[PDB]
C-alpha cells in the first residue's frame, strides 16, 4: 500500500505512537525523530515523503500526554523535559548572540528547532526564540551575501558537486 | 442647530497617537531592520470609510455579474482555451490574494507607528477581498460555463501538477516565510509593483479578446486597490531608510525579491498568455520589457534611489532568460497534461505563424516537436501516446528546480541551460541558475521542498490521478485533456493503458 | 471614436464567430457548483463556504489540508509559513469552523458601510435637533471626553492583540473570522474618538485632541491594569489562540462588558447622554457578532474536537486562570472611577447586581463550556475591594 | 441549450454586423445631457433634476408648465386632472422647490433599505446582550404599550393626511418630496408596532396586540384633542398644500415634537430603556428630513415668490393661526400624562423647559418665516395650564 | 439571551387595526362605489422592508449598467 | 409639438386620474397594467434584445418585477365593491 496521503509507512507510524503512553518515552521519541528526520541535517532522508505528517501525529501524543501530566504552571513554563523554558530561551539566545559567524548561527538556530520545538517547548517561548534567533542569523547571512565565488561557497557549505553544465 | 458630523479624516487626524509606548511594545517577528515610530500613510482611512468604498465596488461588480452578463450568457461565450487559462489564472492568484493576508498581518505586526500599521491592515482586508474575487470568477465559470471540472475543485486538483509549486513559492511562501522586509519586498515592492499591478490588467486584455467579460468585470474592481497596496510597499523603504542596517542588506533582499518573481513568473504569465488564448493581444517578450525593464526596473526603482534602493544585479540575467522561457516551459506543461487540471491544445497552424513572426525560430524548435507529438497521435485517446514518453526516448530528463519549483529540461531548452547538482547529506539537489544555487547553499534549511518526481518515484500515473481525485463527476474522464474539443476526452483507463511509472531523474547520477 | 479601437470577442462578429464555433454542445461536466466537494455545516452548502473553505494551501501535515509536501520556501532557520508550532491546540481539522454568520468580505464590507452611513445620518439629525443641550456638562467633559476616551486605547491594544493570529491562523475560515473581530476593535476604538470630533463641532470649546484621553490611559489609576493587561494579551502571547481566546473569552467578555454597557451604557442616559449609547449600540452589536464566533471555534470545533476534547478544554481552563487575574486586576481598578461620580449617581448595590450580570453572563457563555469552576461570589468580591 | 435559442442583436455575430454598419460615424447631436435645458438649483444640473424635473405634465396654464392645451379626459362635471383650483396658494413656477436631500426613489430606498437592516441588527444584539434587564417593569408595560403605542395612529392620522396630496400635488418635485413625506410617517408608525412586537417576544406576558393602544387612542384623555385634530387635518382639509403646510409646520412641529422628544425619548432613559430611544432616533432623523424640504417648498420658494411672497404669507400665516389652537388643545390633553408618572420622575420646571425648547424651535424654524409673530409665554402658558 | 427580532409580517398582522373610525373618515374624491373597510391585501409589507427588496433590485440594475454594458 | 403625445396622455395620463376613482382604477390597474403595460414590458425588452439594446431589458425587467403586487391592487379594487350594489 503506497500511497500519498495514506500508506503503510504513515500507518506503521501510526502503530508505533499509539504505544507511546508516557510523556517522558514520548517526549524522547519526538526528539529522536526530528533528529534522524528533519532538517538539512536529518541523519537520513528514508522518511522524506512522510516525515512531516508523521512528526504531528507524534507531536499530537507528545502534547496530550503533557497535558495531563502537568500542572498548569508547569505546562506553561516548563518543556517537555523538565527544563525551565525561559533559562533554555535565554541560554540559547546567548548562544546566539556570542556566535562568530553564520556558519556557528545557523548550527544553533537549527538545533534549537529540533530539540525544543512544541509540544517540547510552550509555545510562547519558542516562538520568542524564534523571533531573536532568526534575528540575528539573517544579519549574519545577510552580510556581503554575493561577495564569495559560487566555486568557494560550494567548498564552504560543503556540498559536492556531482554535476556541472554550462 | 446646522447638521454636521464627522469624517475619516478627521479621525485620522489623531490615529498616529493611538498607539503609546510600553517596554514589551515590539514586533514578534525576526527581522533585520527598524521601521521608524514615526512612518506615516498616504490615505486617511478609517474602518468604516473603508468598508463603504468597498462595499460601492462590489454593488457595481456582483450588479454586472448576476444581472447583464448572466442574461448576456457571458459565462459560455469565451474561447475554451481561454476558460482554461481562467482556472490557473484566477485560482493561482487566489493564493497570492490570501498569503498576501497573512503577510499584511506580519507587516502590519512589524510597523511600530499607528499610521504605517493602519496602512497594512487595510491591505489585509484588501487581500481577504481579493481571495473572496479571485474564489468568485472561478465559481462563476463553474456555474455558467462550458466546463466546470478545475474551476470547481481547483483548490484540491492543483496538487497534483508541478506548476501548482511554483506558485506557492512566489505567491505564498515568498509573502510570509523570512524576514518582513524580504516578504514585503516580495509582495509589494516587486510582486504587485512589478507584474501584479501591470498583469492583472494585461489578463483584462487577453480577456476580453477572448470573449470574457466576466474577469474584466471582478479584476478591474481588483486593480482599483493596489494603488494602496504600492504605497505600504514603498513606505516601507522610508520607514527602514534611516537605519544603518539599510544600506548593509536593502539591496540584497531587493535583488533576491526579484529573481524570485521573475524566474517563475517570466515563463508562466507569458504561457498562459500566448498558449491559453485564440487572439493575442501582445507578444509575451514586449510586454516583459515595458514591465520589469521600462516601468519598474527603471522608473518605479529609481524614485526610491534616494533611500539606498538600487536596480536589482541580477536584471541583466533576468532578461538573457526571458526571451525563450515561456515557450521551454509550454513543452514541458503539455508533455505532463495528465497531471494538470485544466485542458491543453496544440498551437494551430495560424497560431505557428503568430509564434514565428514574433520569436524567429520558433518553428525549428518547437514548432517541429508539436508537429511531431500530434503524429505521434498526442490528441488521440488510443494512440497510447503521452508527449512525456518522447522526452524519455530522446534522453531529454525534465528536472525541478530545489528552489523556485519551476520544471526545466536543460538539453532541450532554447533559453537557459545550465545544470547544477549536489549532493548534501544524502540527498541530491538540482539547480537551473545562480541565483537559486546561492540561495539553496547559504540557506539549505528554507529550501526543502519535496518535488512531483521524488514524491511520485514508483507510482503508476493514474494511480496519482486518481487519489488526488483528477476525475470528471462521472469518475472516468479526467479532468486534464490534450486537446480543447468537445469529444474524444481521455479516461483514467487511457492513461493507465499507458502503464507510465514516474522516476526521479536525479537517480541516474553516481 | 463612438466604437472605439478595441475589438471584444464577446460583441465582435468576427471574434465571436471564431468563439461559438469552436464551443462544444453542451458542458464537459454537469457539476457546476464550486466546492462540491466542501463538508457543508448546513444543510446546503453556502456560498461563504464555497467562496472561503480550502483557499489556504496547507499540506495534510497541519489538521485537514489537502495538499502535499514541505512549503517551498521556509523561514531562516526552517520554520515553515505556517505549521502546528504555533498554537498549543490541536484539532482533528483546522477548516471545521464557520463563522455562523456566514461572513465573507463582501457581506462583511456591506454591514459596516450601511452603519457608516446610518451613523453619518444620525449624527446630522443628533445636531441639527440640538440634542447636545439636554447633556450634563461635567458627564461630557469628564466621563465621556477622559474616560470614555481613555477606553479607546483600550479596544485599540485588542485590536493589535489580533495581529499574529492574522498572520498565523491554520486556516482560511479562522484567518476571516480573527481579522474580522480585529477589524471590528479598531472601528471601535475610532468611533470613540468620532464622538469626541462630533462633540468638538457641536460644542464650543470641547477639544477633540487625543492628549487628554492618552493620559488618562497611559498614567492614570483608574485603566492602569485594564493597560497591563492589554499590554500582555497584545505582545507578551505569540501563540495565536491564546490570543483570541483571551480577549474574547475571558478580558474582553467580563471586563470589555462591563465598562462599556453597565458603566457608560447604563449611566451615560441619567446625564442626558444620547450619544454615547447609540455608539455602544455598535460596539455590543459586534461584541454579540464575535461571540458566535468565538463560541463554535473554541467550544464547538475545538473544546469538542472527537480527539483533543479533553487536551484543548485543559489548555483553555490553564488560560482561562491565566488571564482571569489581570482581568480581575483591571475590573478592580477601574471601580475607582465610581467615585469620581456625583454624588447619588449609583450605590455599591447596584454596582454589585451589574458586576455578577456581567460574570454570570461569562459564566454562562464561556466558563461552563469548558468546565472551568468559576466562583461567582468569589469573583465580585476581589472586584469589589478596589470601590473608594 | 447551453446559448439558448434567442439570438441577441449585441453578441450575435449576423445581427451586429448589421446593427454596426447601420450606425454613424459619430452622435448625431453632442449635448448629451439629458434635462439640459432645466435651471440647476446649484452649481451644476444633478442627478435628482434630471430624473425628476418636468416628469409631470403641465401645461402653461398651470404655472412652470411647459405644455399646451388642456387636459384630454377631465372629470364628470369638467373638474382638470390637475388645476390651480385644487390650492389656495399661487406661484410663478411649480417646479420651483427642490428637495435639499436630493431624494429621487433610489437614494430613498437605499437609506430606508439600509436603516431596516441596521434595524434588524440592533434588535438581535440588544437581546442576545439581554439589555432589557435594566429595563423599568411599569415604564414598559404602561407607558410605552399603551401611550408609546397610542401615538402610532397618531403618526398613522398625519401619513393619511397625505393621501390628498398624493393626487393633487401641481410638480412632480413635490409630488416626490410629499410622497416621501408621508411613507416615512407610516414608517414610524409601523416602528413604534415593532418594538411592542420586539418586546412580545422577550417578555413573556408582554401583549403586541393593538387592542389596548388603540382603546387609549379612541376613547382615551390624554390624545382626545390630538386625535380630534389629527382627524381634522386629515379628512376635513381639501386643500394639499394647506394639508402638509399645517401638518409638518404646525401641528408635528409642535405636538409632535414634543410628545417624541420632550417626552418618551427626555424620560425612556430614565426607565432603564435604550430601545425606544433607538427608534425615536429614526422618528427624529426622519424628522429633520422633512423639515429641510418643507422648509424649502413653503419659504424658500411659495414664501419668498417673486410675485405671491406676501399673498402666501398671508395664506400661511391664516394657516397657522387656524391649526395653531387645535393642536395648543392636543398639547393640554396630552400634559395629564404626567400625572400619571410614578411621583419624582419630573417636575414641573423640567415641563416648562421642554415646553419652550419645542415652542422656540417652532418659532426659528417656521414661524418666524412667514412673519407669524408668536408670543412664546403666552403658548406655553396656555398648554401648561393642562397640568392635572 | 438569544438573538431575536422582527419582521414585516409581524408587524403587518396588525396594520388593519392602524385605521379608526370616526366623522369624516371617508373618501375625498366623488365615487359610485363603496370599497369594503374590510378589504386585505394580498402582500404583507411594511414600508422599510418594502425599501430593502426594492434596493436589492435597484443595486443589480444600476450595477450593471454603470459598470459591465458601459464597458 | 406631436400628436401622437396626445393620445397618450389621455389612456396614461388623464384616464388614470381623472374620473370616478373605481374607472381610474380600472383604466390603470385592471386594463391598462394587467392587460397591456404586464405583457408590453417583457415583449419591449425582446425587441430591445433583437436589436442590440441591452440597456433596455435591464431597467425594463426591473420594472416588471414590481407588476404582480399591481395586479393584486387592480384586482383587489373590483373585490372591495363587489358586494356594493352600486357594483351590479
Ligand atoms: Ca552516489
Ligand atoms: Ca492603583
Ligand atoms: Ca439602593
Ligand atoms: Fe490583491
Ligand atoms: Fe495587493
Ligand atoms: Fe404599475
Amino acid at each position: 500500500k503506497l500511497g500519498i496521503h495514506s500508506n503503510d509507512t504513515r500507518d506503521a507510524w501510526v502503530n508505533k505512537i499509539a504505544q507511546l503512553n508516557t510523556l517522558e518515552k514520548a517526549a524522547e521519541m519526538l526528539k529522536q525523530f526530528r533528529m534522524d528526520h528533519t532538517t538539512p541535517f536529518r541523519n537520513s532522508y528514508e522518511l522524506d515523503n512522510d516525515y512531516l505528517w508523521i512528526e504531528a501525529k507524534l507531536e499530537e501524543k507528545v502534547a496530550v500526554l503533557k497535558a495531563r501530566a502537568f500542572n498548569e504552571v508547569d505546562f506553561r513554563h516548563k518543556t517537555a523535559f523538565g527544563e525551565d523554558a525561559k533559562s533554555v530561551l535565554d541560554g540559547t539566545v546567548a548562544k546566539m548572540n556570542a556566535a562568530k559567524d553564520k556558519w556557528e548561527a545557523e548550527k544553533i538556530h537549527i538545533g534549537f528547532r529540533q530539540a525544543y520545538k512544541p509540544p517540547i517547548m510552550p509555545v510562547n517561548y519558542f516562538l520568542d526564540g524564534e523571533r531573536q534567533l532568526g534575528t540575528r542569523l539573517m544579519e549574519l547571512r545577510n552580510l556581503n551575501y554575493y561577495d564569495t565565488p559560487l566555486e568557494e561557497l560550494r567548498k564552504q557549505r560543503g556540498v559536492r558537486v556531482v554535476h556541472l553544465q554550462s | 442647530r446646522a447638521p454636521t458630523s464627522v469624517n475619516a479624516q478627521e479621525v485620522h487626524r489623531w490615529l498616529q497617537s493611538f498607539n503609546w509606548d510600553f517596554k514589551n511594545n515590539r514586533t514578534k517577528y525576526a527581522t533585520k531592520y527598524k521601521m521608524a515610530n514615526e512612518t506615516k500613510e498616504q490615505f486617511k482611512l478609517i474602518a468604516k470609510e473603508y468598508a463603504r468604498m468597498e462595499a460601492v465596488k462590489d454593488e457595481r461588480q456582483f450588479g454586472s455579474l448576476q444581472d447583464a452578463l448572466t442574461r448576456l450568457n457571458a459565462g459560455v461565450r469565451v474561447h475554451p482555451k481561454w476558460n482554461e487559462t481562467m482556472k490557473v489564472v484566477s485560482n493561482f492568484l487566489e493564493v497570492g490574494e490570501y498569503n498576501a493576508i497573512a503577510a499584511t498581518g506580519m507587516l502590519w505586526d512589524s510597523a511600530q507607528a499607528a499610521e504605517q500599521k493602519n496602512g497594512y491592515l487595510a491591505q489585509v482586508l484588501d487581500e481577504i477581498r481579493h481571495t473572496h474575487q479571485c474564489a468568485y470568477v472561478n465559481y462563476y465559470f463553474a456555474k455558467n460555463g462550458q466546463d466546470p471540472a478545475g474551476h470547481n475543485d481547483a483548490r484540491r486538483t492543483r496538487t497534483i501538477g508541478p506548476l501548482w509549486k511554483g506558485m506557492k513559492r512566489v505567491f505564498s511562501d515568498g509573502f510570509i516565510s523570512g524576514d518582513a522586509v524580504e516578504c514585503s519586498l516580495n509582495l509589494q515592492l516587486v510582486g504587485e509593483a512589478c507584474f501584479t499591478n501591470p498583469l492583472i490588467v494585461a489578463v483584462t486584455e487577453w480577456a476580453a479578446a477572448n470573449g470574457d467579460e466576466i474577469t474584466p468585470t471582478v479584476f478591474l474592481s481588483i486593480e482599483t486597490d493596489e494603488l494602496r497596496h504600492m504605497a505600504n510597499g514603498y513606505q516601507t523603504v522610508v520607514s527602514i531608510a534611516n537605519d544603518p542596517a539599510s544600506a548593509k542588506y536593502l539591496n540584497t533582499d531587493l535583488n533576491n525579491a526579484f529573481w524570485t518573481q521573475q524566474k517563475y513568473f517570466t515563463p508562466v504569465l507569458g504561457m498562459l498568455f500566448e498558449y491559453g488564448s485564440k487572439f493575442k493581444v501582445e507578444p509575451w517578450v514586449k510586454t516583459w520589457d515595458r514591465w520589469v525593464y521600462e516601468d519598474w526596473g527603471g522608473i518605479w526603482i529609481g524614485r526610491l534611489g534616494k533611500y539606498g534602493v538600487e536596480s536589482p544585479r541580477s536584471l541583466k540575467d533576468a532578461k538573457q532568460d526571458a526571451y525563450w522561457a515561456h515557450h521551454d516551459l509550454y513543452l514541458l506543461a503539455y508533455a505532463l497534461w495528465p497531471t494538470g487540471f485544466f485542458r491543453l491544445a496544440l498551437p494551430d497552424q495560424e497560431e505557428m505563424e503568430w509564434f514565428e513572426a514574433n520569436y524567429p525560430g520558433w518553428y525549428d524548435h518547437y514548432g517541429k516537436i508539436y508537429e511531431e507529438w500530434r503524429a505521434r497521435g498526442c490528441e488521440d485517446p488510443s494512440s497510447g501516446f503521452i508527449p512525456l514518453m518522447w522526452f524519455i526516448e530522446n534522453n531529454h530528463p525534465i528536472y525541478i528546480d530545489r528552489v523556485s519549483q519551476v520544471p526545466f529540461c536543460p538539453s532541450l531548452a532554447k533559453g537557459a541551460s545550465t545544470l547544477r547538482v549536489h549532493e548534501y547529506n544524502g540527498e541530491m539537489h538540482t539547480f537551473s541558475d545562480q541565483w537559486g544555487e546561492r540561495m539553496w547553499l547559504a540557506e539549505p534549511e528554507r529550501y526543502e521542498c519535496q518535488n512531483i518526481f521524488e514524491q511520485y518515484e514508483g507510482r503508476e500515473l493514474s494511480e496519482v490521478i486518481a487519489e488526488l481525485h483528477g476525475l470528471r463527476s462521472d469518475g472516468k474522464t479526467l479532468i486534464a485533456q490534450p486537446h480543447v474539443r468537445g469529444d474524444k476526452l481521455w479516461t483514467l483507463d487511457d492513461i493507465k493503458r499507458l502503464n507510465c511509472v514516474f522516476k526521479n531523474p536525479v537517480k541516474a547520477f553516481n | 471614436s463612438m466604437l472605439g479601437e478595441r475589438r471584444r470577442g464577446l460583441t465582435d462578429p468576427e471574434m465571436a464567430a471564431v468563439i461559438l464555433k469552436a464551443l462544444p454542445e453542451a458542458p464537459l461536466d454537469g457539476n457546476n457548483k464550486m466546492g462540491y466537494f466542501v463538508t457543508p455545516r448546513w444543510k446546503r452548502l453556502t456560498e461563504y463556504e464555497a467562496l472561503t473553505v480550502y483557499a489556504q494551501p496547507n499540506a495534510d501535515w497541519i489538521a485537514g489540508g489537502l495538499d502535499w509536501g514541505d512549503w517551498t520556501q521556509k523561514f531562516h532557520g526552517g520554520r515553515p509559513s505556517w505549521g502546528n508550532e504555533t498554537t498549543e491546540l490541536r484539532t482533528v481539522d483546522w477548516f471545521k469552523h464557520r463563522d455562523p454568520l456566514r461572513r465573507w468580505h463582501a457581506p462583511y464590507v456591506k454591514d459596516k458601510a450601511e452603519e457608516w452611513r446610518y451613523t453619518d445620518r444620525f449624527l446630522q439629525g443628533y445636531s441639527a435637533d440640538g440634542q447636545i443641550r439636554a447633556m450634563n456638562p461635567t458627564w461630557r467633559d469628564e466621563f465621556i471626553n477622559r474616560y470614555w476616551g481613555a477606553f479607546l486605547f483600550n479596544e485599540y491594544g485588542l485590536f493589535n492583540a489580533h495581529s499574529q493570529g492574522a498572520r498565523e491562523a491554520l486556516s482560511d475560515v479562522t484567518r476571516v473570522s480573527l481579522a474580522f473581530w480585529g477589524f471590528d476593535k479598531i472601528d471601535i476604538a475610532q468611533m470613540i474618538q468620532l464622538e469626541r470630533g462630533f462633540l468638538a463641532k457641536i460644542v464650543p470649546g470641547f477639544d477633540e485632541s487625543t492628549a487628554v484621553p492618552k493620559a488618562e490611559w497611559t498614567n492614570g489609576e483608574v485603566y492602569k491594569s485594564a493597560r497591563l493587561a492589554v499590554e500582555g494579551l497584545w505582545q507578551e502571547v505569540f501563540d495565536w489562540n491564546e490570543s483570541a481566546f483571551s480577549v474574547h473569552a475571558v478580558y474582553d467578555a467580563l471586563f470589555g462588558q462591563f465598562v462599556r454597557r453597565e458603566f457608560f451604557q447604563r449611566l451615560a442616559p441619567r446625564f442626558g447622554d444620547n450619544l454615547t449609547p447609540f455608539f455602544i449600540n455598535q460596539a455590543q452589536t459586534y461584541f454579540q457578532i464575535a461571540k458566535q464566533g468565538v463560541q463554535d471555534l473554541y467550544y464547538n470545533c475545538l473544546g469538542d474536537d472527537p480527539e483533543f476534547s479533553d487536551y484543548n478544554r485543559t489548555v483553555m481552563r490553564n488560560w482561562t486562570g491565566k488571564w482571569l487575574e489581570p482581568t480581575i486586576a483591571a475590573l478592580r481598578d477601574f471601580m475607582g472611577l465610581f467615585a469620581k461620580l456625583p454624588a447619588g449617581t449609583t450605590d455599591k448595590e447596584e454596582i454589585t447586581a451589574s458586576l455578577y450580570r456581567v460574570v454570570d453572563d461569562w459564566i454562562e457563555d464561556y466558563a461552563s463550556r469548558i468546565d472551568f469552576k468559576a466562583d461567582r461570589d468569589q469573583i465580585v468580591k476581589a472586584v469589589l475591594a478596589g470601590l473608594k
